[PDB]
């Protein structure tokens, strides 16, 4: 609280529907303005839809030709997103948003869409150990590289999340069609592998989870 | 009252 | 169509020190009921933009005195005083008197002193080997400025495919950057060379740190 959450958006296909929702809780649905908006890499922010309290009046970014539905359900408390004839300039990160007299106070988390022809494929997890005959000091530096996914985007957490202070997480880059990422974690290097360092690697869009144990 | 003002 | 203009697009500020981003409209933004619906928006790394002043001059719940919205027509300022690392990020103005737009952001960065990156490499793992596939990692981290450079060789020689290189945001910690480099090749060309080099030109040294691995010790 507040709160807004979208729901998983994902991957489709040109010309097919999708539809996105987003559940509001905290404060009366009926009573406030709802809307979309969107952000593109490389392009900013994009305001795509709002609707009125009832339902009764929307507006719609003017160059999606209709395309777009926003709808609200006051019984369960849910703002939609119908998308369709789905076009490849539609990917993007979607917001769902509460307007206030124009202006957007609660925000939430934001959930991907890609529209692509492309087969899901889940990540490939490699461990990154110090190896060669290297030293170490005082310190160690591992990490895991995550390679071959589509679309984006994945979370990676170490230790299930109870490793968290040094860690780095480095943003994804499209190769070859297919996403590759990295992230890093240092620990103090009289500690492992005394004491394990797992990287869990997590892709919603092929329900796959991948949990790798770093080894020297 | 509005909330969108471009709109109302 | 109304059109949000920004400056400066980055904007780097000591700590403690004020900065000043300027955010112009293509139209007056005085609506005919007589307000002004202009706001400004903060979005930090890897987080959802969230409303910092509305109309001009109002602090959203929760935003220091610190941060102060002006302007009129189509002319308006976001100060922010005595800057905190943690203000790190991309400042969106947005209009909503006209069919709505927003600014293109500025990104406030932090200045600290110059720092050289942590290097590390990796040998492809087995895992990945196994595969058929061989890529080659080197993290830089906690360095500063941003701007730095990485030279990949294989036995001495440069080369300039098969290289993606990845920066995080700042870190409102310590107010450095990180990168990762891999160097991804085929088992086939892997299994032909010995001699695998990252080198990092940064100018925080006069010459660039190098790390390097030969493929028969691993």
């Amino acid at each position: 609280e507040v709160k807004l959450v979208e729901s998983e958006g994902g991957l489709v296909q040109p010309g097919s529907s999708m539809k996105l929702s987003c559940t509001a809780s905290g404060f009366t649905f009926s009573d406030y303005y709802m809307a979309w908006v969107r952000q593109v890499p490389e392009k900013g922010l994009e305001w795509v839809a709002n609707i009125n309290y009832d339902g009764s009046s929307t507006y719609y970014l003017d160059s999606l030709k209709g395309r777009f539905i926003i709808s609200r359900d006051i019984a369960k408390n849910i703002l939609y997103l119908q998308m369709s004839s789905l076009r490849c300039e539609d990917t993007a990160t979607y917001y769902c948003a509460r307007l206030t007299n124009g202006y957007l106070d609660v925000w939430g988390a934001g959930t991907t869409v890609t529209v692509s022809s492309a087969k899901t494929t889940p990540p490939s997890v490699y461990p990154l150990a110090p190896g060669c005959g290297d030293t170490t000091g005082s310190s160690v530096t591992l990490g895991c590289l995550v390679k071959g996914y589509f679309p984006e985007s994945v979370t990676v957490t170490w230790n299930s999340g109870s490793l968290s202070s040094s860690v780095h997480t480095f943003p994804a880059l499209l190769e070859s069609g297919l996403y590759t990422m990295s992230s890093s974690v240092t620990v103090p290097s009289s500690t492992w592998p005394s004491q394990t360092v797992t990287c869990s690697v997590a892709h919603p869009a092929s329900s796959t989870t991948v949990d790798k144990k770093l080894e020297p | 009252e509005p909330q969108a003002p471009w709109m109302e | 169509d109304v059109v949000m203009t920004q400056t400066p697009l980055s904007l780097p500020v000591s700590l403690g020190d004020q900065a000043s981003i300027s955010c112009r409209s293509s139209q007056s933004l005085v609506h005919s009921n007589g307000n002004t619906y202009l706001h400004w928006y903060l979005q930090k790394p890897g987080q959802s933009p969230n409303l910092l002043i509305y109309k001009v001059s109002n602090r959203f719940s929760g935003v220091p005195d610190r941060f102060s919205g002006s302007g009129s027509g189509t002319d308006f300022t976001l100060k922010i005083s005595r800057v905190e690392a943690e203000d790190l990020g991309v400042y969106f103005c947005s209009q909503s008197t006209h069919v709505p737009t927003f600014g293109g952001g500025t990104k406030l960065e932090i200045k600290r002193a110059d720092a050289a990156p942590t290097v590390s490499i990796f040998p492809p793992s087995s895992e990945q080997l196994t595969s058929g596939g061989a890529s080659v990692v080197c993290f830089l981290n906690n360095f500063y400025p941003k701007d730095i450079n990485v030279k990949w060789k294989i036995d001495g020689s440069e080369r300039q495919n098969g290289v993606l290189n990845s920066w995080t945001d700042q870190d409102s910690k310590d107010s450095t950057y990180s990168m990762s480099s891999t160097l991804t090749l085929t088992k086939d060309e892997y299994e032909r060379h010995n001699s695998y080099t990252c080198e990092a030109t940064h100018k925080t040294s006069t010459s660039p740190i190098v790390k390097s691995f030969n493929r028969n010790e691993c």
